[PDB]
């Protein structure tokens, strides 16, 4: 069957959330090679 | 008016078959000058080094 | 929420450049070529596969 | 007159045995005449 | 402020990274430099290739082809750049494969794909890709089939990200967003990737979220020898597939063989067979039913001779 | 009495006649050394033969195969000696055909075959053959199958006959009578074969008595050339079928090419590329439907290097 | 249908008369080479 | 016409013949090289494909 | 103990993802340890 | 006397699957054998005549 109205809304949400947060790890990325490079200087 | 759309269809028809055996030939001619031609042209090419390798004894 | 006639009209015009792609592609990249290779080879040559 | 040879050639139940006898007939010509040498070999 | 940026920035290439390339390309030294995968074909193939000019490079390509999924002819035709690159080619049923690529800046390009089959309405598909190479990271956005027609949109759109990590490791991440209509929820993906690399052996993974693994090992063995391994094992009932392979560069031939797990050996053969012919063997042998697929295969290149003295347009956008 | 037979064999041996060589000879410069029938295969092939000695030939053969129609494996046995010949081939599945072929006379030969198939009952065949090479004239009778069993003959057997009328002439019959068994009436043909054979050219004509006709010429285009047509003419619906063809002579290769009346074109390289190796290279085209079926094969064999001191037997009845 | 017994007779001798007039021809055969150098030597 | 046992023994004999022939023709041959071959190979060696 | 091994590796429904990560370190192990060098080059 | 016989047939089924597998094993070994090692041997060989030719200069 077709989804309802509202089975919309938690589709469309949950596909929202889970792009919120690929962005969000890409930006982990790019600050981490200044983590990972202190951790070397710290050994 | 009609009469040139329906001269127009005829030349379609006629002209699409055209294209499609000029098509069709040229690919059957290209294809078998490559399959006979290429063979060959490798073969024959291989024994006049040989023939040229008995000339310069 | 949309507009009947946009939708239309809009759809219309990707099947215009549907068109002129599917037909103008080519000759566009081989007018690119021809005009500004070099040397500049001749009309006929320009579709030789070997010669 | 053309027609003739057309239907006869192409679209006729016998036509397979006449375009066979037409290429064996022709193929044995131009070998035997020299042709074939002049060009092949 | 300037002032963060400018003092970011040089903190920033202290690091020694270095741009890592696209995500696609990340296990390119196994899967296509290695393994015959991308070669492989079976039947009667054969192409001719007449070069115009090396800049602007402009080159004409005709295929003729009897094999399995194999069109019988390919007209083709490409016109490059450094700043652009135009690709065109079309099968005998009409089946028109377009390219545009166009380095808007140094660092940033736009490809532009178009699939147009006329027979059959099928899929006729626009691709918009655009590639951002930084410093240290390479960043795309691609939008297939992109619409706003119905009130929403539609289509499907990947983000890749590749980030240099160190000068030999690097994490990257690819997102999907998927939507046929409309009339369904949209469907979104998440894949991860990495991959270490040094001069003599190279390590990649590809980690779908769903449960799909793809692991991937190439080592050179000497100037003229390298291998690698290709491991892919879904989970989604369970399947998976090692395949190992290697390459063998000669002065007029490299030679490539591989077998993997499901049983299939298979082994491609190109051979300099003169100046501007090259001939291709190749074969595929299934091992559990005894059946070979065999490909033979010639490339002609007519054009290079006259324009060997001009030279290649440097930084084609490919 | 011998006072005729005297005289008349002078008379015979005046004429400048010569043996006509086997019915199924008469067109063997066309079908078997131009065209490629005989040579067209699919797919990958191997065979690996040792040879043991040339005098008795006594050599062992592996064929390893994946095409169509091609048995995976075939082991095969030779032995040959200047008054007899035994083969044997045997496949994967168990499918044995065997050979002896002995003089019993040096005019005069049996030629035993057997088929056996143990998987399916099909055809265990057994074909018996009796030779008589005379001055100017060969006689066969061959028994397929012969049974008295079910109290009458059954089974097909083949009278053959061929005459040199002149130096270049030579006239022939071949007589078939066959029987299912005794519940229905014998089948009896007639076939008339006859051939025209010059040093430069060789003309052949085999005329099935119910109305199939093939005719065949044959010529030499000088040193390295050879060529020859075939056309095959069933009346029996209306069929006809021309095929042209070349063959050169390499020093290390052998090409041949043809062409015929349903569009197919067809090539076979034969190439030694190594001193106990040949690689085959054949490519079936049907212009009608662009398909193509490629065979690659390979032939090696060790015996010889040991063995060339010795020298092959003279005579074999192969 | 399975043929009755006089139809294999004709089936039986018709095969024989065949095969009769096949070794006739090789006779003739045989003897040909005689008869085609006659005409060479009349002319 | 004919006999019914007779027939029956007559086919048995094509049988055991076949199957002799099915089993002992290849190894027959082999036999007969091996022992007749100028030089004697191995046993191993007369059926090594290659070595 | 070996009938554990063969179980798990040719009649599971995840066998076939045992075999292949098994033919992968395998594979790895030979090219890493320099063998495949000694051999292949 | 039956024990023997169907031991005979415990045998044939066993034997008969070992041959299977033992031919089976040696048919993929020599064809991977002969696909890899010809066309390799033949390229290899063949650089090797280039690197001769090269020394001799
Ligand atoms: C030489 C030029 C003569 C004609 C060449 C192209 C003209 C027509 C091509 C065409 O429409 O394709 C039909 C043919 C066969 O198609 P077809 O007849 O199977 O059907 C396609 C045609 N429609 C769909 C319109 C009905 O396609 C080709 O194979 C292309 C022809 C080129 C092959 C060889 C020429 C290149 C090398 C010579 C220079
Ligand atoms: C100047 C240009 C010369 C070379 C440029 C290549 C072709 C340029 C555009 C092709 C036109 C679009 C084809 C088309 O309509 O396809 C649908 C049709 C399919 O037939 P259909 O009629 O069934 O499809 C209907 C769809 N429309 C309405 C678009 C026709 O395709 C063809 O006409 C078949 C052949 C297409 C191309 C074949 C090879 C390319 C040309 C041959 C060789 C070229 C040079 C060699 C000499
Ligand atoms: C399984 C793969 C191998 C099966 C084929 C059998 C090997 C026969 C080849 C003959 C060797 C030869 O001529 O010697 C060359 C030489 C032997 O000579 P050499 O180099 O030791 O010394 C000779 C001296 N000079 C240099 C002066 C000539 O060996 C090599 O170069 C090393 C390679 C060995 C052969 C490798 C075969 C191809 C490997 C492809 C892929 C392998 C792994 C990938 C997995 C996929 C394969 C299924
Ligand atoms: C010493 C002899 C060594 C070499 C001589 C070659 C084989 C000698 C005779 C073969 C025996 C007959 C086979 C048979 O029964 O077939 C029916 C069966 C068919 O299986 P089936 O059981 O379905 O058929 C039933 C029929 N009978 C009762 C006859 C068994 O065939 C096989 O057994 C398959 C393999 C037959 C031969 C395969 C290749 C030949 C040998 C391999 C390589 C040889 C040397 C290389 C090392
Ligand atoms: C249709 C058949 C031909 C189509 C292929 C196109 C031909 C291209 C071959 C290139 C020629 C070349 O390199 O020149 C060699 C030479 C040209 O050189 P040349 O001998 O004239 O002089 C050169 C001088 N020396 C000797 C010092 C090098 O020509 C020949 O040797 C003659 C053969 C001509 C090519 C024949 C092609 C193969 C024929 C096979 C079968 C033909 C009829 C049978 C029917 C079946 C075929 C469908
Ligand atoms: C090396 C010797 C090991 C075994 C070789 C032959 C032994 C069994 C052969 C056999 O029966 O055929 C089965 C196999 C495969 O058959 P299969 O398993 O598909 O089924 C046939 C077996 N029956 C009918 C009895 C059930 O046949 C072959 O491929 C023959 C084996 C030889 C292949 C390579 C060896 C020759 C070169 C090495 C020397
Ligand atoms: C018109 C259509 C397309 C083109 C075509 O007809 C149909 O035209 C034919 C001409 C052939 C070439 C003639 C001569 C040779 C030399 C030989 O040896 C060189 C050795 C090298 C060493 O470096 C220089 O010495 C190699 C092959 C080659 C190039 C032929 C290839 C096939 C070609 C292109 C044929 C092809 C089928
Ligand atoms: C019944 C069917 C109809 C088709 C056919 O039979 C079957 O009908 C035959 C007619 C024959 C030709 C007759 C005469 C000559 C002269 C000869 O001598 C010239 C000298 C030469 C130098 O050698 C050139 O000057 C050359 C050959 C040629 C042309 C014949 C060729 C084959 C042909 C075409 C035959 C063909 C196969
Ligand atoms: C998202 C997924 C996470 C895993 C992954 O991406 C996908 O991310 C990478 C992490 C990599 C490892 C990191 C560091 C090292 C140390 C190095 O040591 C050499 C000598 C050195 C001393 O150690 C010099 O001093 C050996 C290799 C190893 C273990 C890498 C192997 C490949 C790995 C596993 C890559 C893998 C593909
Ligand atoms: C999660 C996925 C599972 C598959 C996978 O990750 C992704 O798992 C990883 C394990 C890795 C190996 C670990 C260590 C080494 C030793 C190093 O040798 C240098 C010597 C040095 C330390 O020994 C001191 O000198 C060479 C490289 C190698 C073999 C790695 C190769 C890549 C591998 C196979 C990776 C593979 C892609
Ligand atoms: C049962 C069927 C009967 C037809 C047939 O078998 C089948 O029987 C053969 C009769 C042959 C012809 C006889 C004689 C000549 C004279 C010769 O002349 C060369 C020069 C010469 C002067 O003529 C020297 O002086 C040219 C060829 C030709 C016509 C033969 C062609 C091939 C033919 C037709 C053969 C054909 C295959
Ligand atoms: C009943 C079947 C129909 C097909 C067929 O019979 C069987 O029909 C025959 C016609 C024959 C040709 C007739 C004449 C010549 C001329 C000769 O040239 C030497 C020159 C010489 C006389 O011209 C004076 O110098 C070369 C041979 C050739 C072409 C014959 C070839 C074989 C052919 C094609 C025969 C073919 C097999
Ligand atoms: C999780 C999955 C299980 C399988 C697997 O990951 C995936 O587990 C990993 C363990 C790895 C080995 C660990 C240590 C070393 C030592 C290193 O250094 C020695 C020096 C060398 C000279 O260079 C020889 O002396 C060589 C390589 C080797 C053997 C690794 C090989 C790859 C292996 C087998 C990996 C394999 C792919
Ligand atoms: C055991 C099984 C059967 C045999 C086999 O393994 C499996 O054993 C391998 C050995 C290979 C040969 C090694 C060397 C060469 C020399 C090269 O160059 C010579 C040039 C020539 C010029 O005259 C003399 O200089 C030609 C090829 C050849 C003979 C190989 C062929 C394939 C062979 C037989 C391989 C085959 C797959």
């Amino acid at each position: 069957p077709q989804p309802s109205p509202e089975e919309l809304r938690a589709a469309e949400a949950e596909a929202a959330s889970t792009i919120q947060r690929a962005i969000a790890t890409a930006a982990v990325l790019y600050l981490a090679p200044f983590i990972v490079d202190a951790v070397y200087k710290m050994f | 008016r009609g009469w040139i759309y329906h001269k127009y269809e005829q030349t379609t028809s006629a002209v699409r078959k055209a294209l499609s055996f000029a098509g069709r030939a040229a690919w059957t001619v290209s294809v078998t000058a490559l399959l006979v031609g290429v063979p060959f042209s490798l073969a024959y090419g291989e024994d006049q080094q040989y023939a040229a390798m008995e000339q310069e004894q | 929420l949309g507009a009947d006639s946009k939708q239309e009209r809009i759809s219309k015009l990707i099947e215009i450049s549907r068109v002129v792609i599917h037909y103008g592609y080519l000759p566009m990249i081989l007018y690119l070529g021809y005009t500004r290779s070099e040397p500049k080879p001749s009309i006929i040559r320009l579709l030789s596969p070997l010669s | 007159p053309i027609t003739g040879a057309y239907n006869a050639l192409f679209v006729s139940e016998n036509a397979s045995i006449v375009r066979s006898v037409v290429a064996f007939g022709l193929a044995v010509t131009f070998l035997a005449s020299g042709w074939a040498e002049a060009i092949l070999s | 402020l300037s002032d963060l940026y400018d003092a970011f920035q040089e903190r920033r290439q202290k690091l020694g990274l270095s741009n890592p390339g696209l995500v696609e390309n990340i296990a390119k030294e196994v899967q296509r430099d290695v393994l015959t995968t991308n070669l492989m074909f079976s039947g009667l193939r054969a192409d001719l290739t007449k070069a115009f000019s090396l800049n602007p490079l402009f080159q004409v390509s005709h295929q003729f082809a009897m094999g399995e999924r194999l069109s019988p002819y390919t007209f083709a035709a490409l016109y490059g750049t450094s700043k652009m690159f135009a690709q065109g080619n079309i099968d005998d049923q009409g089946n028109l494969s377009t390219t545009f690529n166009y380095r808007w800046t140094p660092s940033f390009t736009t490809k532009t794909r178009f699939q147009i089959t006329p027979g059959a309405t099928g899929q006729d598909m626009a691709q918009f890709e655009h590639e951002y190479s930084g410093a240290d990271f390479t960043a795309t956005i691609k939008a297939l089939n992109p619409s706003f027609l119905e009130g929403g949109l539609t289509g499907i759109f990947v983000g890749q990200y590749l980030q240099s990590i160190t000068p030999k490791l690097s994490l990257g991440l690819e997102a999907v967003w998927q939507r046929a209509g409309l009339t369904q929820g949209p469907d979104t993906a998440i894949s991860y990737v990495g991959r270490y690399k040094t001069e003599n052996w190279i390590a990649s993974a590809q980690l779908q979220a769903q449960g799909a693994l793809n692991a991937s090992y190439w080592q050179r063995l000497g100037e003229k020898v390298q291998a690698g391994v290709d491991m892919t094992l879904s989970v989604n009932t369970k399947e998976g597939i090692t395949t190992f392979g290697a390459k063998y560069d000669f002065r007029m031939s490299t030679f490539r063989a591989q077998i993997d797990t499901k049983g299939k050996l298979s082994c491609v053969l190109e051979k300099r067979v003169a100046a501007p012919v090259m001939m291709t063997f190749a074969a595929d042998v299934d091992h559990f039913t005894q059946q070979a697929k065999v490909g033979v295969g010639i490339s002609i290149e007519a054009g290079g001779e006259e324009l060997q003295d001009q030279q290649p347009a440097p930084n084609i956008p490919f």
